[PDB]
RNA sequence: AUCCGUAACUUCGGGAUAAGGAUUGGCUCUAAGGGCUGGCAGCCGACUUAGAACUGGUGCGGACCAGGGGAAUCCGACUGU
RNA sequence: CGCCGUUCCGAAGGGACGGGCGAUGGCCUCCGUUGCCCUCAGCCGAUCGAAAGGGAGUCGGGUUCAGAUCCCCGAAUCCGGAGUGGCGGAGAUGGGCGCCGCGAGGCGUCCAGUGCGGUAACGCGACCGAUCCCGGAGAAGCCGGCGGGAGCCCCGGGGAGAGUUCUCUUUUCUUUGUGAAGGGCAGGGCGCCCUGGAAUGGGUUCGCCCCGAGAGAGGGGCCCGUGCCUUGGAAAGCGUCGCGGUUCCGGCGGCGUCCGGUGAGCUCUCGCUGGCCCUUGAAAAUCCGGGGGAGAGGGUGUAAAUCUCGCGCCGGGCCGUA
């Protein structure tokens, strides 16, 4: 049945965010108005956290931890799903399709992720999900 | 060549320390502003008399300022 | 309307080189300028880039061909020749 | 009517003395030379027959004075290889990937049963 | 150049402009062959083809340009040197 | 005497980001330079070889007895250099918590910040990053057809000067501009994207050819724009009429440099598509993008490293040129 659902871990096809890995925050599957065809609002990983080693410091640790993520809503055909789930909590009152009216949203709804996937990123759980495709 | 639209940015262009002379084009229809800095001639169209009129009073000091005739 | 009676494409010799040597080589002009079905896309557009060499211009997928066939009687022959080497290698 | 000459002492019609018409001020006609035609460049895949798009089709020289912005596209590969084959490795990456995950796991839990 | 007509032989591609006829000026017309705008109306237009009358002391591809042809025999297939 | 040989019997590298030790210096602060060491390193062939091949970047007007894309006037451009290489812009000025106020906003703290937009093609003025790797451009034959743009030719009118005028001829002739570079827009091309799903198959060219591996139909994106408008630029040039002067003045003024049509036309050029090959139609210098992520940058600021963005500064030697 279908399983483009939120928590769904995704690979951008198209478009600057090509190749990195998001998640489906929203699923639209019949579409809207503005958006006839189905879609989905992912939150993704521009810039993945750097490998890190035993050798480095703490300072170099945290560092090389850091999350540039990204908000954008996707056309079906854009992405490939993959069978991985991540299951974090993002909150949906900043997590939305509102955030494209004005910048101001859209700079909360990025940082939210951001902060969200660094945490769940240090616990070492979801380790396909913050490793960079290699294409 | 640059051509520069609004007199604002003209002002600016003729307070440039590389700003060598100023020449007016009085033409049928407009009158023509042209600076000579290093790389361009910037040059503005001011299609009001009155402006030009007033624009001309109005530019900096030590800019040689020529009317052509 | 059919315009030669028997020349064909090779009417364009007009009445040069002899009757078998032109007969022989209608076969030749045929094959080698006919378009064949791509065994990759399906597609009727593989044709002959060279002597040799075959090349389709829907997926732009290029084999080693015959000299004026797509592929030679030989070829195919050891095709199922090395097949069944093959089985019988690792049975 | 007036009859063009050469403006320079390459007499002959090579690659590199073309030419195009060019009335003047002066109201004359001259002969102006003009710049070979770049060429855009060609997708990495080595598939695509196209060339790529959002890229300045110039000569090679010419690239050194346009800023990064016109010489590439904002995406993986941008510039260097076409969309529709971009689309293509990440999803071959995958996939591939995937079989490797599936195939080990047949592969120990064989072994577990051996 | 237009129209008609074209044999032996042939490797069926040719032979072939085979061979052989008629016509051709000037002038005045007729018909057909399109585009734009709002089975029709309006306004645009660019050269062609065909047909007819009239006409000159039968002269009209008026200068220039521009294949003579047919039946055979020997040699070499041809183009090329 | 020499010859063969050109990667083949060769210890064929005198280089580099970074790091470590000293020696020196200067806007002596801290940054340079240098020597040694560590580390890293394919190119594998010295050199020569084209005034028609490759190869960044200059055009308009004037000027001489004789030279000018070289001189002068005007307007540009490439390359290299500057970090005492200057300014602006970008990176970059956000959020949470707690106090002040009615608010605007202000303080103290704790966190982030190597840009952003589009479903996409891709767009925006920049928008860090080395060894290393992958690729692109340079870089590709001949012939046909068709289309777009130019120059030229032709047609209809307006001007200005000239010819003919015994008769006729609103007539015949001449002439009737706008460079490079930048911006904007036509036009041409796309094997580029999105929606959608097509047999009663449709679309389509002179020919073709195209489609469930996505046609028609809509809506977009990109490339070239040598065409037109504009800055250049009317000030110049030209035509004509008229005035001066030293009269060997880039002399001075009036008017004009206008409006349309058409073509298997010719010449060039760009593009699309096809045919031919037992023929497949250079190389290199040189330039560019991408993959990677070793590194560097500042702790919330007079912000830093950094910048292929906009300006600004300096220079371009040699030989040929009648
Ligand atoms: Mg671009
Ligand atoms: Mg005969
Ligand atoms: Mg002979
Ligand atoms: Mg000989
Ligand atoms: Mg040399
Ligand atoms: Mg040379
Ligand atoms: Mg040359
Ligand atoms: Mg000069
Ligand atoms: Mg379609
Ligand atoms: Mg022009
Ligand atoms: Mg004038
Ligand atoms: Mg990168
Ligand atoms: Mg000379
Ligand atoms: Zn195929
Ligand atoms: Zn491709």
């Amino acid at each position: 049945g279908k399983f483009m659902k939120p928590g769904k871990v995704v690979l951008v096809l198209a478009g600057r965010y090509s190749g990195r890995k998001a998640v489906i925050v929203k699923n639209i599957d019949d579409g809207t108005s503005d958006r006839p065809y189905s879609h989905a609002l992912v939150a993704g990983i521009d810039r993945y956290p750097r490998k890190v080693t035993a050798a480095m410091g703490k300072k170099k640790i945290a560092k090389r931890s850091k999350i540039k993520s990204f908000v954008k809503v996707y056309n079906y055909n854009h992405l490939m799903p993959t069978r991985y789930s991540v299951d974090i909590p993002l909150d949906k009152t900043v997590v939305n399709k509102d955030v494209f009216r004005d910048p101001a949203l859209k700079r909360k709804a990025r940082r939210e992720a951001k902060v969200k996937f660094e945490e769940r990123y240090k616990t070492g759980k979801n380790k396909w999900f913050f490793q960079k495709l290699r294409f | 060549p640059r051509k520069i639209e609004e007199i604002k940015d003209f002002l600016l262009t003729a307070r440039r320390k590389d700003a060598k002379s100023v020449k007016i084009k009085k033409n049928k229809d407009n009158v023509k502003f042209k600076v000579r800095c290093s790389r361009y001639l910037y040059t503005l169209v001011i299609t009001d008399k009155e402006k030009a009129e007033k624009l001309k009073q109005s530019l900096p000091p030590g800019l040689a300022v020529k009317e052509l005739k | 309307a059919k315009r030669t009676k028997k020349v064909g494409i090779v009417g364009k010799y007009g009445t040069r080189y002899g009757a078998s040597l032109r007969k022989m080589v209608k076969k030749i002009e045929i094959s080698q300028h006919a378009k064949y079905t791509c065994s990759f896309c399906g597609k009727t557009k593989m044709k002959r880039r060279a002597v040799g060499i075959w090349h389709c211009g829907s997926c732009m997928k290029t084999v080693a061909g015959g000299a004026w066939t797509y592929n030679t009687t030989s070829a195919v022959t050891v095709k199922s020749a090395i097949r069944r080497l093959k089985e019988l290698k690792d049975q | 009517v007036q009859r063009l000459t050469y403006r320079r002492r390459l007499s002959y019609n090579t690659a590199s003395n073309k030419t195009r018409l060019s009335r003047t001020p002066g109201n004359r006609i001259v002969y102006l030379y003009t710049k070979k035609v770049g060429k855009a460049p060609k997708s990495a895949c080595g598939v695509c027959p196209g060339r790529l798009r959002g890229v300045r089709a110039v000569r090679p020289k010419v690239l050194m004075r346009l800023s990064k912005t016109k010489k590439h596209v904002s995406r993986a590969y941008g510039g260097s290889m076409c969309a529709k084959c971009v689309r293509d490795r990440i999803k071959r990456a995958f996939l591939i990937e995937e079989q490797k995950i599936v195939v080990k796991v047949l592969k120990a839990q064989a072994q577990s049963q051996k």
